[PDB]
């Protein structure tokens, strides 16, 4: 039913610090609940209950605090938690982090008003995601294959080339239309131009909806855009039956904004200084993917990251790598050796892979190919660190072999180009190409009944 | 007219940088070029000759208006550069002209109130954007943004707050990004129609 | 004499060599990795505290 009665305004603010607003006399307070504030200069400005107790309640403000008063301050109580208005119109937008348009076109008529925060969907309802998607990029689609319904973060660090490979991604998907849902938080001017242009050079505009935040915006909506978009997705996924990507540009940003807010409340610290929650704070975000019975519709998440000093163990990209389905990982050394994607697979990992690929899937040898590639490049690699020591003529030749693997395949495998689509059995037939250089009996990851089938080509 | 240091002054449009900031020198112009409404970073230390960036800049730029920032720099330093640029000179319609005609300073020693070295960058961009909005190009020089962080260290450490990493505030990098990000070729506010631009240079010292 | 001279310098040149090598390439990472994680997990003491 609609909430009828009328709302309450007050001028009881009590007190202002930090990032918080403290109302007294408040009449019967609701946790969580919506506040909007007009300030004295008529500015107005948004805020969210964040504790109650008793007549008082404790107001965190998205905008910030400044310029805010205890006399002529007014703020009005909206009865509820923070929902959002979703309609089918949304596809071929442009809104801001908190959800209001920036393309010149008109309010959102709501189809629904959904509940930001989501809902935990039942274990018993999840269906396990086992259709590759081709992303046509060696390096993913043949070492860390993407299932639809899968949470796969880009690890990368700033200078490298993710935003391209993100568009790649976008660009080149599909089974072996995605609708696109793209937020960004903290972002350039330059990097908000680069995926707003590539989506309309494309032409794909109309299919995909945009929420940004940049870098001189409010830091509080960053820690509310990325459950703006996966609301939006949640609707387009599990009520109009689409399969949806989801992109989450610079986890760190959120990551970043939610210390911030948490330091002013003073919580328990976790490492570096992070909320001691944050594990559970992005798996929030990152669990909402997948699919589920009895509809046809899904959901792909591809949260981008930026590494601190490029540190794997800092507590952003651990904490993710800790819930999310495996990472893409981008590699400095590789981008400074003017290589293009820089995926080095080693760091890199896709958990969903061991069930979406093989026989029937995609071929019969996929399963066998891409942990022999992973051994010799790894003892190629180890090599690599064996020749700085001792130098070439120390080598035996056939260290020699894992060191010539490890130049063909950096060449042929990982490199490729900004728009070359390559097929899952391209990349498979350059797998067994570089593997086809050591002798059969060196191929210890493969069983006799596929090496005596495949390699002898 | 009177605005507030903390609050980006609005444009009509905010456009991608295209011409060069030329600084008469062959390295920088051919090999590492700038952008008008570009961001640009040196490496603040002692024997690395600073000097060269700031008097290209100066007298040799196709800026319209130059702006210079002091953060927290030593007594003696701070005063080389009000020494100097006072002295400096340009020949414009073939007549020398002195520098200070276009140039504003804002000049900060260690012992100058926390809050001024703080605030330091802030009054120097706002006066930045102010003639950015009249349709010049602006450039501006911050002598060594980790003589501002540092006060910003001291400001959140006054406070109390939680001393995140390496004792710097949870915001640094925020602020940070807030400030470059001011930077970029415009088009103005208001009638008549104009394009200006801010560029910013910050020395760092690691 | 020279050439047996030679052959015992040669080996000697080579061993040094790999020696330099190890310190440049295996020990000093190995230092300066130890020492940036004491920097670090001091640091997170010092929060704790």
């Amino acid at each position: 039913n609609y909430l009828s009665q009328p709302r309450l305004t007050y001028k009881t603010v009590s007190g202002v610090n930090g990032p918080l607003v403290i109302l007294d006399h408040v009449k019967f307070p609701r946790y969580a609940e919506i506040v909007h504030l007009t300030l004295p200069d008529g500015t107005k400005r948004s805020g969210q209950v964040l504790e109650v107790s008793g007549s008082k309640a404790v107001v965190q403000v998205f905008e910030g605090t400044s310029g805010i008063d205890a006399k002529k301050t007014s703020c009005e109580f909206t009865g509820d938690i923070l929902r959002t208005p979703v309609s089918e119109d949304m596809l071929g937008r442009v809104f801001n982090g908190s959800g209001k348009p920036i393309d010149r076109g008109p309010v959102v008529l709501a189809e629904d008003f959904l509940d930001i925060m989501g809902q935990p969907i039942n274990p018993q309802c999840r269906i396990y995601p086992e259709e590759m998607i081709q992303t046509g990029i060696s390096a993913i689609d043949g070492m860390n294959s993407i299932a639809r319904g899968q949470k796969i973060p880009i690890f990368s660090a700033a200078g490298l080339p993710h935003n391209e490979i993100a568009a790649q991604i976008c660009r080149q998907a599909g089974l072996v239309n995605f609708a696109i849902v793209f937020a960004a938080m903290g972002v350039n001017m330059e990097t908000a131009r680069f995926f707003k242009s590539d989506f309309e050079e494309n032409g794909s505009m109309d299919n995909v909806c945009l929420f940004l935040n940049l870098a001189n915006d409010p830091t509080i909506e960053r820690i509310i855009t990325p459950r703006l978009a996966l609301t939006t997705a949640e609707f387009l996924a599990y009520q109009c039956e689409k399969h949806v990507l989801v992109i989450l540009t610079d986890m760190s940003s959120y990551a970043e904004a939610l210390r911030e807010v948490s330091a002013a409340r003073e919580e328990v610290p976790g490492r570096r200084g992070f909320p001691g929650y944050m594990y559970t704070d992005l798996a929030t975000i990152y669990e909402r993917a997948g699919r589920v019975e009895g509809r046809n519709g899904s959901i792909t998440q591809i949260p981008i990251l930026t590494m601190p000093n490029d540190d794997i163990t800092h507590p952003i990209p651990d904490l993710t790598g800790y819930i999310t389905e495996g990472q893409i990982y981008v590699d400095r050394q590789l981008h400074n050796r003017q290589i293009y994607p820089p995926i080095n697979v080693l760091p890199s990992l896709s958990r969903l892979m061991k069930s979406a690929i093989g026989e029937g899937m995609t071929r019969k040898d996929h399963a066998d190919v891409s942990n022999q590639l992973y051994a010799c490049y790894a003892i190629g690699k180890d090599v690599q660190a064996m020749k700085a020591v001792v130098g070439e003529e120390a080598l035996t030749s056939d260290d020699l072999l894992y060191l010539e693997f490890l130049q063909k395949f950096e060449k042929n495998f990982i490199t490729q180009g900004p728009y070359e689509n390559r097929t899952v059995y391209e990349t498979l037939d350059i797998g067994w190409q570089l593997l086809r250089i050591f002798p059969k009996e060196m191929l210890k990851r493969i069983p006799q009944s596929t090496l005596s089938e495949f390699y002898p080509r | 007219q009177v605005w507030p240091v903390r609050q980006v002054r609005p444009v009509t449009e905010k456009l991608p940088a295209n011409h060069p900031l030329l600084t008469g020198q062959r390295v920088l112009d051919a090999l590492f070029p700038c952008v008008q409404g570009g961001t640009t970073a040196i490496p603040g230390a002692f024997g690395c000759g600073k000097t060269v960036i700031s008097q290209s800049l100066s007298k040799y730029s196709n800026s319209d208006v130059i702006i210079y920032v002091g953060c927290g720099e030593r007594g003696n330093e701070m005063s080389e550069v009000l020494r100097d640029f006072p002295e400096l000179t340009m020949e414009v319609d073939g007549k020398v002209e002195s520098i200070m005609k276009r140039t504003a300073l804002v000049a900060n020693t260690s012992n100058m109130p926390v809050a001024a070295r703080e605030a330091s960058i802030y009054t120097g961009i706002t006066l930045s954007e102010y003639f950015r909005d009249m349709g010049y190009h602006v450039s501006m020089m911050a002598d060594s943004t980790s003589r501002w962080a540092e006060a910003l260290r001291e400001i959140s450490g006054r406070l109390a707050e939680m001393p995140a990493d390496s004792g710097y505030p949870a915001y640094l990098g925020a602020r940070l990004a807030s400030f470059y990000e001011r930077a970029g070729r415009v088009k103005c506010l208001g009638n008549p129609e104009r394009e200006g631009s801010v560029s910013i240079v910050g020395a760092v010292s690691p | 004499s020279l050439q047996t001279s030679f052959v015992t310098l040669d080996e000697a040149i080579k061993i040094t060599n790999r020696r330099v090598n190890a310190i440049e390439h295996v020990i000093i990472p190995r230092i300066e990795r130890t020492l940036a994680y004491i920097i670090t997990e001091l640091d997170e003491r010092e929060r704790e505290e």
